[PDB]
């Protein structure tokens, strides 16, 4: 089911929607492309223009909010697109960061239309898109040199994981008194810029985190209980041939998709020992 | 820093894995076959074909503990035999005696429930069983057992025997003779429509009272049974003593005789009117002696009326009938 | 010496006296009235007119002894009243209690006999009476008294109560719980025609077998009363223990969770097929956990089938139906 | 009921039959006359002839042997008569006494057709009239000077009493060994010719005898039991106005018909003391 030649420039991201049917792609041509997918056939629905720089990442909102899509770019902005009345249009613009916006992710539907946004200015912002038009973005200094990736924990208590160019991995928790996301834990282990962090949706009694870096190592991080120690586990003892860019968790199974600069995809599962083997 | 070739793989709903193609200008979407995660082939098939045998086989091997083993053994039993055939097999049967009666009641076999009770001296409960039977034959055997043990003890127990088996014969003979008024009524209820058998028992009870010195009570029953012969017997027995009580009362031998016959006759004749239905040999003789008194008075009309009350079988009665016939006319 | 005038009188039959007349040449034949020898005027009259009243006045004065007086006094009664009326009067009535029951029976008043016997702790003879009644109401009073004295004692007596009064509620509650098969048959014979009541009791007994440790025996009754809810509750309470035994069986946290769901579901579905008849909130949640597992394998067909089995009142079930709905198509 | 002038001579005996309906009368005219009696009417059936002298007595037989009469005369013969086919005729003739026959009496029917016969020749004869035609009479010496009266006792054993010219009353009883009647008792009392004896039919515990005499007295002889003493009882203490001739007992009642020479009949009964008074 290959959708060959989607863009004429290098593609940076491709994500399916909540149903696993509708595809959203973004590239250096500064545009988003939306594809309907069925059998071995694809159909280009629209092209979404507005970004003034390469589009880095995209994410689909839960359908219960409507057919929404957030995108982020080098231009320093997050653009929100909807498919209402059979056509696609830009409805919102989040322009709070003073540098490239590297990562964009929708919260668990439980919380609402919250958007997690990581940037090269070292700020990480949180944006609820209110039904009254206005927004009140919560903003935090998260990382030195810049933030590269931010992911939500699953719905329980509100948590997300950030990856930065300061080599660190950080877990933030919302607080009522501080009215913001305070730091819960700094996770150390990476010798170079972190590119992607990913929290597993696993509903089990253990929490799984997957960091990925320019140092060409993947580290799984595990937590057996609320509060207490995060355990560093190196996916494999030898380094990967090239810089790792992405990690992705299966919706159930706790399987791990790993993307490298060698253009190779590697799937990993957890054995009895607590170590990781191919899947 | 920014913008580099990357497969950018995302998992998506339904085991899908999205990735950018190696050229960096396309997209790939596949369904990776994960190691320890499969499509349940047997369950999807067993749910549509309704054939759980394959599934039972699978799960019979993959068994964890003992409890789980019996559960899947049960499902095999439910699969082969059937849900109806298993409940019959599982709700079936094999101080054991008392349990056997319990088996009989629950399984609707009332028939043997009584005999089991009676054979083991559980008489109280044998009655409670039969009290709802309404079958007959059985109800009698429960009574038989009761009368076999408590039957001929007290008075009341003997009354009950006669009402149940409907026989006064035992009651007439053995029951407290002062309780004769009970025995008298039990005759009126056992034979409301059997004149012959009613009288036979009233006499038997009347006979027994006389036998036990109850003269005034005994007569009442002879009157009720309509028998002169039996009353006459009580009155002929008292006769010679009654003849001697006139002799002592300043009367001649003949005067005593001539009045003690008349008195006797007068009495019997008044009693004879209030009765329904005479071959007592002794009574015949007193009647004939009175005939001779009657004819000596000249009164042939009375003599003939008394001769007609007797059977015309006797040779003297026959000749006294003739003698009066020729005398008068 | 020879030949001389003489009346030469001869007595003859009928009080006739022949004699020769004083002239010596004719024959006189008279009827001499003899002193103390009279024709019975009263009797001859009483025998034609059937009026024995005047005779009674004669013989009531001419009374000799006590015995004789009682006979004539009796005859006067007999005369005035009537023969039928006197017998009713002389055969009538008034450990006296045990006598009173005897009175009732012979008089045909079974009603009062039963109450009297019970009121004086005579159960055996209260039953004998009731066994031949075929009247009812009283049959139900004799039983109540038996259960008011030997009712809830042994097992057999408790079975008798549940057959008599046709109520198993007590038997389900209070009998020896190994005797559960007897309580099984009792339901099937009390409600052959009442499915709703039948189930409630088989559940009540099933919920009592569970409370007392008869897990295997309880499920037999839960299957027999067609009730998933209880069997699902039995298996859902055993869930976290059976899950924590696969973790000891050399398997990861996920493999344990994945397998314990798959097995439980597989079992619940096979047992679901053999039973007749789903709102248990813990059951719905476990199903849901398995819905997310099946969809993540790619098998939407099987997941849809399991979403339909659940009631569509819940928003999550409604949304999860809608998710897979658009996901597959 | 008076049948006047039945005979033209003095009449000696008038006896009614077993039914009290037929009347046999005999007299000095040597004849017997038989009358039918109903209300106050009579009918002469026949005049029986054959006696060669005054007829003294007659006696009716029991009906079971027929309609037989026995008469006796001064001629010394006993003639037997029968009504058969409506006609009266002499069937048998008993001429064994050489003097006047004074008494004749059929025994109780229990003994058969026996005749007790008393004569002035001192003999008493008993005659069974056999059905073959011939007879075999018993004859005994009974009384000095003559026998005037002979009366049977009631059927129990066979006894009869005699009254004689010797003043005596005698009780006789049959014996098997002697083949005859033997004296059981001589009763002494009367002081002149005994004229009549009578043995009450009374079936009671006591026996009654009525002897009548030329000595103007009557005696009642009583016996309480078999064997034992005969008790003398004078009927009345004073002597009668004239010679007593006859004595007769009632069928039941034990009443006495006593005929005297003064032509006055007197009826007697027994009182509490065992003394006698009019009836």
């Amino acid at each position: 089911v290959v959708i060959a030649n989607a863009h004429n420039e290098l593609i940076h991201d491709a994500v399916l929607d909540y149903y696993g049917k509708r595809l959203a792609t973004c590239s250096s041509d500064k545009t988003i492309k939306i594809f309907e997918v069925e059998g071995e056939t694809h159909k280009l629905i629209d092209t979404l223009t507005g970004h003034e720089g390469p589009v880095w990442r995209v994410d689909w909102a839960h359908p219960k909010f409507g057919t929404i899509l957030a995108s982020c770019s080098y231009d320093g902005k997050v653009l929100i697109w909807k498919e209402e009345n059979g056509r696609w249009s830009q409805i919102a613009v989040h322009a709070v960061h003073s540098a490239s916006v590297n990562s964009v992710q929708w919260a668990p539907h439980e919380y609402g239309p919250l958007l997690l946004v990581a940037s090269s200015d070292g700020k990480v912002s949180v944006v609820e898109f209110k039904e009254n038009g206005t927004t009140s973005p919560i903003i935090i200094d998260a990382h030195a040199i810049g933030v590269n990736s931010a992911s939500w924990a699953p719905a329980t208590s509100r948590k997300f994981v950030t990856g930065g160019a300061d080599n660190l991995v950080k877990i933030w928790k919302y607080n009522s008194d501080a009215q913001t996301y305070v730091l819960e834990s700094t996770l150390e282990g990476h010798s170079d810029w972190v590119r992607d962090v990913a929290w597993s949706p696993t509903v089990l009694l253990r929490s799984y985190l997957a960091s990925v870096s320019q140092d060409r190592t993947c580290i799984i991080w595990t937590q057996d209980n609320e509060q207490g120690p995060w355990k560093k586990t190196l996916l494999k003892e030898e380094k990967f041939p090239d810089v790792l860019w992405r990690a992705s968790w299966s919706l159930s199974g706790n399987v791990l998709a790993l993307s490298g600069g060698d253009n190779k995809v590697t799937l990993w599962k957890e054995n009895l020992e607590g170590k990781w083997e191919p899947a | 820093w920014y913008g580099e070739p990357s497969p950018a793989a995302h998992w998506a709903f339904g085991g899908k894995l999205v990735q950018i193609t190696p050229d960096g200008k396309g997209v790939s979407i596949t369904n990776p076959k994960i190691s320890g995660l499969e499509s349940n082939t047997t369950l999807s098939e067993a749910l549509k074909t309704k054939d759980f045998k394959p599934l039972i086989n699978q799960r019979l091997v993959k068994v964890i503990d003992d409890v789980n083993e019996e559960d899947w053994n049960l499902l095999e039993k439910l699969s082969m035999d059937g849900t109806e055939e298993f409940l019959k097999e599982a709700l079936a049967f094999d101080g054991n005696i008392e349990q056997t009666i319990s088996k009989n009641l629950v399984s609707g076999n009332i028939k043997s429930a009584v005999k089991n009770s009676l054979e083991n001296d559980l008489l109280m409960e044998a009655m409670v069983i039969a009290l709802d039977s309404n079958n007959e034959r059985l109800k009698e055997s429960v009574k038989n057992a009761y009368f076999a043990k408590y039957g001929s003890k007290s008075s009341l127990s003997r009354i009950l025997y006669s009402i149940s088996k409907r026989e006064v014969d035992d009651l007439v003979e053995n029951l407290d003779v002062s309780q004769w008024k009970f025995i008298s009524k039990a005759i009126q209820n056992l034979y409301p429509n059997d004149i012959a058998q009613r009288n036979e028992m009233l006499i038997k009870l009347g006979d027994r009272l006389k036998e036990n010195g109850h003269r005034q009570d005994s007569l009442t029953l002879y009157l009720a049974a309509g028998s002169l012969d039996k009353v006459a017997s009580i009155w002929l027995s008292e006769f010679p003593d009654l003849e001697d009580k006139l002799k002592k009362d300043n009367k001649t031998i003949y005067e005593a005789h001539s009045e003690c016959l008349t008195e006797f006759i007068e009495r019997f004749t008044v009693f004879s009117n209030f009765i329904n239905g005479i071959n007592n040999e002794q009574l015949i003789a007193k009647f004939l002696e009175f005939i001779n008194l009657t004819t000596s008075t000249g009164n042939f009309e009375l003599a003939t009326e008394f001769l007609n009350s007797l059977p015309s079988d006797n040779e003297e009665v026959k000749t006294e009938k003739a003698r009066v016939l020729i005398a008068s006319g």
